[PDB]
């Protein structure tokens, strides 16, 4: 308070906008780390698929990769369908 | 200038020369071209004189014409080979025109009658750096792509810029015109052992710039400009003009002063190379900057010349500025020549 | 095929508006008809002399502030990225960068117009 | 019958162009207790035509210190680019698909400026180059916040294509989004038109005309095209942009008749503010700009930048 | 310098499938469902070989496979189908949003009618692993013999002989 | 025919370049390179490039728009010059124009001029080359990854950009 | 060739300035129709 | 309601894409069968043109690679008509 | 790069542009990669000037790939004695090569 | 090496010549340099469009980014000799000869 407060006030009473605009301004750059939704952002921009799945060669060992799309193992997508 | 402004300005400028010399994405390259551009004309501004206007212009449109051409380069390049990456030129016509692209910003071929405009126009210090500073950058990118020069090109562009500023030198009183042409003609000599061994082009270029540091730093502490305000100040201070004629004596080359070791090492060089026409017509005609360096040895410190009577109020008052590294400017500048083989330390 | 259609049919359509405008009306043209208009009086003789112009600072950070926007517009697609993080912070470094440009303008004088 | 379509796209337009002077005559009227044209027929609705007829048969002089050349293509120049920038508008569907919609109108709006500066010039003239320089400032200041304006709004779109902003808007109207930056966007079209309060480029009280001051009969009917015709098509790309509406693909004239009534409403409120307001004055109308709507405009980007990552509603691009 | 060789106009004389992109759009999640065998096998010899002149049986087998797909929905849902795919053709850019209806008579037809299932969002998307038979192509860009590396720098290190050795410096 | 569409772009572009290329008053000058920036605008577009174009045509329209601002303010004469005018501006438009005509003629012609490099002008249509976009349009997600991979870019360019201000500042005050 | 001044400034010219002087007068809105006010002004600032 | 509608569309542009990727094996095999028999047509007509020429051996390879180019537009289209070449070359361009 | 910093702190600035080769955005291919990835693994670490007398044929398809006139030059001849031998009737196109 | 980069080259020539031919004004020299930019920035468009060089469209940005810097500080150049000499002619630029 004191020298700050009376500075807050006295730039909201002289300049409105200028206020607004660092308000926003900081509000914008701040808020976006903290939010948890960022994240999500990310996960929905790989689940998008631009490009063909390009199959693999099944040599055998690899259990996860699927062998049919329906089939259950594999990245699943629910929480998009979900959310 | 407000202080923090020049102080950016110049962050600037060195960090364009910075990011010439690391980048190896051609449009990089340029982009740190553009900065010490952009940052460079600014700094000659800073007097604001009417002679900082003209030779500020005459500085701008040179290089921009260099730096859209130096595109022009990079474009063809890229049109047949498909590569930024700075390595060496794929096609003969973008190499042998990017070679004067790259030339009227050092300023020693044809494209050389703006060095001395712009460094007569503008201030004594901005002038030190314009003929210090500006040049570490064309000269790395010429270092990088030295592998693919056309070299009767380059070779042709050394001698004139050795002649024409050898030649010019003779005929100018005006302290900041004779050293703009004693560049060029240190301009002629590197970029004539460019194609042949670069290490001796930076050795060169070291010397160069470490003796032009020293002389031009001399000059600010004596606060002269012209030929009879030098030559009075031995009145006033005598040690400036003892050690400008001895810096002078480096420049023509005389050894065994430092100015000699990059000489002897290019002429070392070439005639490695089957060359020793051209070392022979270098080694002659240095002499033409030699003959106006004892010219202005001869009016500083060796005569001494018809003072002023207030001069006497000059002697009762000292200076100010400290002028920093001019003593170790003036060391390296006389007496490195005991160490020369050092120079491996370069490759 | 569409486009260059369209811009046709304005030009054609624009230019015979002017012809007739300019063919059909039958005038009658004398001399001071065609003098220069200066609020009745004879101007006083100008119109191509250099006109002053204070915001010519302005004028000309215009030009910068317009070119900024050449890096600002593929943001659209710029947000449809993996990368969300880095893309955030380099948009987010050109919108300060463009506020501390206009803030250093505007205490340096800058924005305000010369007298 | 894609010139069939190309004829629909201006004969209307010109019509409504020519019918908007009257409405504004008389809408402008009713504000000041008048009642606007009324003699010419039943209310007037033969006006646009009856001075439509006067400017085409009234002497067009040329003055003796003109260019002729540029003199005569400034008219094109702005008739062409106002009816052009007709055509990417996604009325129902619009005429030319165009993947960079509101780029293309943004290039094409920048060059109307042009059609105002080559005639200023050209007519040799000292109110006819101050007017050009006044718009030379307005626009410039003006275009920069409609760029970012327009970005920031967009950033909701996924894209610059005009058709999707329909899709975007399928459920709520995007003013209720961007409320705020809506507000500037209505400045900058008052103000890219050239219209009140910031018509200062004509300047009546202090230009006596502006940059028509020596454009008479066909040429001076032919800037006013122009600058009604941009006035409609700004009111149509704000309802585009914020006013949304619902469209029936089975039967576009429902989305037709709401966006006509949505225009109709934009343009009726530039009447209506052009008849309540002082006039700017130069430096203002900047001074407005580069200190209160700018900061203002760029704190909403780096808002509508972040906003989509911090809720992960970031839109497709397809 | 050499020969640019194409299998002869036989070799590509496949059925040549006849449905249009709408109709093709329509039954886009059951036939990714129940043909990707083909399909993947298909794409992956086109990615290994890089050779579209040498997987044309591939090419053969999954238009094969993709009649089959359709011959059977003509035989058990041809009414649902007609009238969903109808219905995509209409929209402009063919959105399955509007056509949800029609999307459900269709799935239910052929889910007791043929046993399908549409796969879940995001299924028809991932990485699968085929049991092709082919061998893997031991040089798929057909590169030439790589250069012979320069021959690497080794050694111990001693001081330059009778030190730098450049002119009147002995040391 | 519709055949070049993109050769007759360029002729008109090069008319352009000579326009504004013969000093003529800078406002016709200014009118010169707005053509030849419409019609190169133009050309990248039937080119495959859509927003290229498109940003040529802005940010030209806005530099060309302030060089008229500061043309008509400061560099004006009280007798503004034309390209018929004088008789050096008329020569310059005659050197460019006619040079041109000969050049395209040399050019369509033969179709294998070597002038500077080999130029074998069969057609525009030839070069193109059979590809699949998908969804998605490779100048946009190449324009778009500027802020994703060109991070280096971004900060060089925004710091160019800063201090260009600075030194427009620097520069006009004028003491 | 005259040598550069000492203090390598040329000396400031003469007057270059050409400022408009308009009839804001007759005719005009503004000006009633019976004024004929002769503005010497620079550009917009009288 | 923004974030919501906007979930919801990046859902079903999720939804086309991989109906997109189910559909393109049989465009990918279509347009591989329909460029080769283009270019076998043009190396037919080019056996009769390239005839009483006095070395132009048909069907030759510029790269001295024998992995497949991708053939450059001009030479899948080369003697085609002109409604082909303008409607293959400029017709996603020009589609508007 | 002159003085190269970037390997020294390990930290990418410019490389990420300098050739067609490297990882692009959504994994769109270049028009030569394959030519371009083959001339690069060919001459890497052999050494700058042996490149050009090693990885010869290399480059050369490379160079073709990105302008196309030992193709194209051959298209133009083709079409030249095309459009000349047509014209005094010795030959007709087929009906496939115009509709 | 196909023909639409011929038109460009040689319009970029042109320019380049008008560029380095003064006859009266100084805007005009800067509209010849913007001009060369142009060109510039239409050849490598048309490079990196036509090779798919999908990661190298940012560069004809940069050009465009640093075109617009350089003309901007040319005419502030322009400014001050405005400022200094009343008009803008090269011919009466001749104070630092001597
Ligand atoms: C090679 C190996 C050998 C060489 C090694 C390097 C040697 C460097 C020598 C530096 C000499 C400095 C000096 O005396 O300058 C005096 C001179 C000014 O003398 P002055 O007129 O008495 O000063 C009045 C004030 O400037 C009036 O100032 P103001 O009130 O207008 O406010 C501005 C002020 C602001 O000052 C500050 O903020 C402090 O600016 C300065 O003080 C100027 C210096 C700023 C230095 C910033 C360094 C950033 C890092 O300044 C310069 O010449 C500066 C030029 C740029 C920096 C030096 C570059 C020289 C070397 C280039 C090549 C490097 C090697 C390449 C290989
Ligand atoms: C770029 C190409 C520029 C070609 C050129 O010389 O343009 C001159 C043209 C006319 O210059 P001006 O300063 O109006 O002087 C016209 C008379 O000399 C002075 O006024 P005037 O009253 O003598 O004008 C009539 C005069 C000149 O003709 C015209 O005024 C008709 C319109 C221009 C025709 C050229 O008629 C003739 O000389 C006889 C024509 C038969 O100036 C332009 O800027 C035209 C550029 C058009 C570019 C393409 C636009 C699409
Ligand atoms: C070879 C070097 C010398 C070449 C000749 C120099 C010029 C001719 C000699 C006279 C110069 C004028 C003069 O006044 O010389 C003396 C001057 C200092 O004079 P003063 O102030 O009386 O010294 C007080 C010392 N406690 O002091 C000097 O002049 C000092 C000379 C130093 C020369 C450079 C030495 C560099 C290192 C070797």
């Amino acid at each position: 308070a004191g020298r700050i407060a009376s500075f807050l006030k006295n730039a909201w009473a002289k300049e409105p906008v200028l206020v607004a605009s660092f308000a926003i301004g900081g509000l914008a750059i701040i808020l976006p780390s903290l939010s948890p939704y960022t994240n999500y952002a990310i996960r929905i921009n790989r689940a998008t698929p631009y490009n063909y799945p390009v199959p693999l060669r099944d040599d055998g060992n690899m259990p996860d990769v699927p062998s049919h799309p329906q089939d259950p193992q594999g990245p699943s997508l629910e929480w998009l369908k979900n959310l | 200038m407000n202080p923090i402004i020049y102080t950016t300005l110049i962050m600037t400028v060195m960090s364009g020369t910075m990011l010439v010399m690391i980048s190896s994405h051609w449009l990089l390259i340029w982009i740190g071209f553009e900065m010490n551009l952009l940052a460079m004309i600014p700094v000659l501004m800073k007097n604001f004189n009417p002679r900082a206007t003209e030779a500020a212009t005459k500085y701008f449109l040179t290089q921009a014409t260099a730096s859209m051409m130096l595109m022009m380069a990079i474009i063809i390049n890229l049109l047949y080979s498909g590569q930024w990456t700075i390595t060496k030129m794929f096609n003969p016509v973008a190499m042998t025109m990017m070679t004067m692209a790259l030339a009227m910003k050092l300023g020693l071929s044809p494209f050389h009658f703006w060095v001395p405009e712009v460094t007569q126009g503008i201030s004594l210090q901005a002038g030190l750096l314009l003929l210090t500073w500006q040049k570490l950058a064309p000269l790395s990118v010429l270092c990088q792509i030295s592998q693919s020069i056309n070299p009767n090109l380059m070779l042709t562009m050394a001698m004139l810029s050795i002649l024409i500023g050898g030649w010019g030198g003779l005929n100018q009183t005006q302290l900041r015109k004779i050293m703009a042409y004693s560049s060029i003609a240190h301009m002629g000599w590197m970029t004539a052992v460019l194609p042949y061994n670069t290490t001796m082009t930076i050795l060169n270029l070291l010397i160069y710039i470490t003796m032009t540091l020293a002389m031009f730093m001399l000059l600010i502490h004596s606060s002269a400009t012209t030929t009879l305000s030098l030559s009075h100040t031995w009145n006033k201070m005598p040690v400036i003009t003892s050690l400008m004629m001895v810096t002078l004596l480096s420049m023509g080359g005389l050894p065994p002063l430092s100015g000699f070791m990059p000489k002897w090492m290019i002429i070392q060089e070439m005639t490695k190379n089957e060359s020793i026409i051209m070392p022979t017509l270098m080694a002659m005609t240095a002499l033409l900057n030699l003959y106006f360096y004892m010219r202005l040895a001869y009016s500083s410190s060796l005569t001494m010349f018809p003072s002023t009577n207030n001069m006497k109020m000059k002697w009762q008052f000292e200076h100010t500025k400290q002028m920093k590294l001019l003593p170790t400017m003036i060391v390296l500048s006389t007496l490195v020549l005991p160490m020369t083989p050092a120079l491996s330390s370069l490759n | 095929m569409n486009i260059m259609l369209t811009l046709l049919t304005n030009v054609t359509l624009a230019s015979l508006l002017v012809l007739i405008a300019f063919w059909l009306p039958q005038l009658n043209a004398y001399s001071e008809k065609t003098s220069p208009y200066e609020c009745g009086f004879d101007p006083m003789g100008s119109a191509r002399l250099p006109f002053s112009m204070k915001f010519f600072l302005v004028a000309i950070t215009f030009l910068l502030f317009d070119l900024e926007i050449a890096l600002l517009l593929p943001l659209p697609w710029a947000s449809q990225t993996n990368n969300l993080k880095t893309m955030l912070t380099m948009a987010l470094f050109l919108l300060i960068l463009l506020a501390a440009s206009l803030a250093y303008e505007w205490t340096q004088k800058g924005l305000e117009w010369a007298e | 019958m894609f010139m069939i379509n190309i004829l629909s796209l201006i004969i209307p337009i010109l019509l409504a162009v020519a019918f908007l002077t009257l409405v504004e005559r008389k809408v402008l009227g009713y504000m000041q207790l008048r009642k606007g044209p009324n003699v010419v027929g039943p209310y007037g609705l033969l006006q646009p035509i009856a001075d439509a007829l006067k400017l085409v048969t009234k002497e067009p002089l040329r003055p003796g210190t003109s260019s002729i050349s540029m003199f005569i293509i400034a008219p094109i120049l702005g008739l062409s680019l106002a009816l052009t920038m007709w055509v990417p508008l996604p009325m129902p569907y619009p005429l030319i698909n165009m993947n960079l919609g509101v780029l293309f109108m943004l290039a094409m709006s920048s060059l109307a400026v042009y059609s105002i500066l080559w005639s200023g010039w050209a007519s040799n003239s000292k109110y006819a180059l101050i007017g050009a320089l006044r718009a030379v400032a307005q626009t410039i200041s003006y275009e920069v916040t409609l760029a970012i304006i327009l970005l920031s709004v967009l950033l909701m779109n996924g894209s610059y294509t005009l058709s999707t902003l329909i899709t975007t808007q399928e459920h709520i109207w995007m003013i209720f989004t961007s409320w705020p930056l809506a507000m500037m966007w209505f400045i900058s079209t008052l103000a890219e038109t050239n219209r009140a309060p910031f018509d200062l480029t004509e300047g009546e009280s202090e230009l006596v005309s502006g940059f028509n001051v020596e454009y008479a009969a066909g040429p001076f009917a032919m800037f006013f095209m122009a600058e009604y015709a941009n006035i409609i098509m700004m009111n149509a790309f704000t309802a585009i942009l914020f006013l949304g509406a619902s469209h029936d693909p089975h039967t576009p004239e429902l989305y037709t008749i709401n966006f006509v009534l949505k225009t109709l409403a934009l343009t009726i409120t530039f009447l209506w503010i052009r008849a309540s307001y002082p006039r700017f004055r130069y430096d203002q109308l900047m001074h407005l700009l580069w200190k209160s709507f700018l900061p203002l405009t760029l704190a909403l980007c780096m808002w509508h930048i972040s906003l989509p990552i911090m809720t992960a509603s970031i839109p497709p691009q397809s | 310098p050499g020969i640019v060789e194409l299998p002869t106009l036989e070799d590509l004389k496949v059925q040549e499938v006849k449905v249009s992109s709408s109709v093709l759009k329509a039954a886009a999640h059951h036939y990714g469902a129940q043909c990707d065998k083909p399909n993947k096998e298909f794409m992956l010899c086109r990615w290994e070989e890089k050779d579209p002149r040498r997987c044309l049986e591939e090419g053969k087998l999954v238009n094969q496979c993709a009649l089959d797909f359709f011959r059977q929905i003509k035989r058990h849902c041809a009414e649902p189908f007609t009238e969903y795919w109808t219905c995509i053709d209409y929209s402009g850019l063919q959105l399955f949003r509007h056509c949800r209806k029609q999307q459900a008579k269709f799935d239910e037809c052929v889910l007791d009618k043929l046993g399908w299932v549409r796969p879940d969002l995001g299924e028809l998307s991932k990485v699968t692993k085929v049991k092709t038979d082919r061998p893997l192509p031991e040089n798929p860009y057909h590169s030439r013999a790589r250069p012979e590396p320069n021959p690497e720098a080794e050694g111990d290190l001693k001081p330059a002989k009778h030190g730098s050795r450049l002119f009147f410096w002995t040391m | 025919m519709t055949m070049y569409i993109a050769f007759i772009l360029s002729t008109i572009f090069v008319i352009g370049f000579v326009g504004f290329s013969s000093k003529p008053s800078p406002i016709y000058g200014g009118l010169g390179l707005i053509v030849s920036g419409g019609v190169g605008c133009g050309i990248v577009l039937n080119f495959g490039g859509s927003f290229l174009g498109l940003m040529v045509f802005l940010i030209y329209l806005g530099g060309m728009l302030v060089v008229f601002g500061y043309t008509t303010a400061m560099a004006t004469e009280m007798y503004p010059e034309v390209w018929v005018s004088n008789k050096t501006v008329f020569g310059a438009f005659v050197s460019g124009l006619m040079m041109e005509f000969c050049m395209v003629y040399y050019a369509l012609k033969e179709e294998e001029v070597e002038i500077i490099f080999k130029f074998n002008g069969l057609g525009d249509w030839v070069i193109y080359d059979t590809g699949d976009s998908g969804f998605f349009s490779e100048e946009a997600m190449g324009i778009a990854a500027l802020y994703s991979y060109g991070t280096w870019l971004v900060i060089v360019t925004g710091w160019s950009l800063l201090i260009g201000v600075v030194v427009i500042m620097e520069i006009t005050r004028g003491n | 060739w005259k040598p550069p001044p000492w203090n390598d400034v040329d000396p400031p010219k003469d007057t270059l300035v050409s400022n408009l002087t308009l009839n804001f007068g007759p005719q005009h809105p503004a000006a009633h129709g019976v004024l004929r006010l002769v503005m010497e002004l620079s550009g917009e600032m009288v | 309601s923004m974030m919501k509608w906007n979930r919801e569309r990046r859902r079903l542009q999720i939804e086309d894409f991989e109906a997109r990727i189910a559909l393109m094996p049989l465009f990918q095999a279509e347009k591989d069968r329909r460029v080769l028999q283009m270019l076998r047509e043009n190396l037919e007509e080019e056996a009769i043109i390239m005839k009483d020429v006095p070395d132009w051996k048909v069907g030759e390879s510029v790269f001295h690679t024998t992995r497949w180019v991708t053939p450059m537009m001009g030479e899948l289209y080369g003697l085609r008509t002109n409604e082909e070449i303008l409607s293959a070359t400029y017709g996603f361009i020009w589609y508007t | 790069p002159f003085f190269d910093v970037q390997k020294r702190l390990g930290l990418d600035l410019d490389r990420w542009m300098t050739i067609q080769s490297a990882e692009q955005p959504h994994k769109i291919p270049g028009r030569c990669h394959a030519f371009e990835k083959e001339w690069i693994e060919c001459a890497h670490g052999i050494g700058g000037i042996r490149a050009e007398k090693e990885c010869k044929i290399e480059f050369d398809d490379f160079v073709e790939c990105l302008l196309r006139q030992k193709t194209m030059k051959r298209l133009s001849a083709i079409k030249r004695q095309r459009d000349k031998l047509i014209k005094e009737g010795k030959y007709t196109p087929p009906p496939h090569h115009l509709g | 090496m196909p023909l639409v980069y011929m038109n460009i080259i040689m319009a970029f020539a042109i320019a380049l010549a008008g560029l380095l031919m003064y006859r009266s004004h100084l805007m005009s020299s800067l509209l010849c340099l913007e001009g060369m930019m142009l060109s510039l920035f239409i050849m490598s468009t048309l490079i990196i469009l036509n090779t798919h060089f999908t990661l190298a469209n940012m560069m004809p940005i940069i050009l465009l980014v640093f075109a617009a810097c350089e003309a901007a500080l040319g005419l502030s150049l322009l400014v001050m000799v405005s400022n200094t000499y009343g008009t803008d002619y090269v011919q009466n630029l001749n104070l630092l000869q001597c």
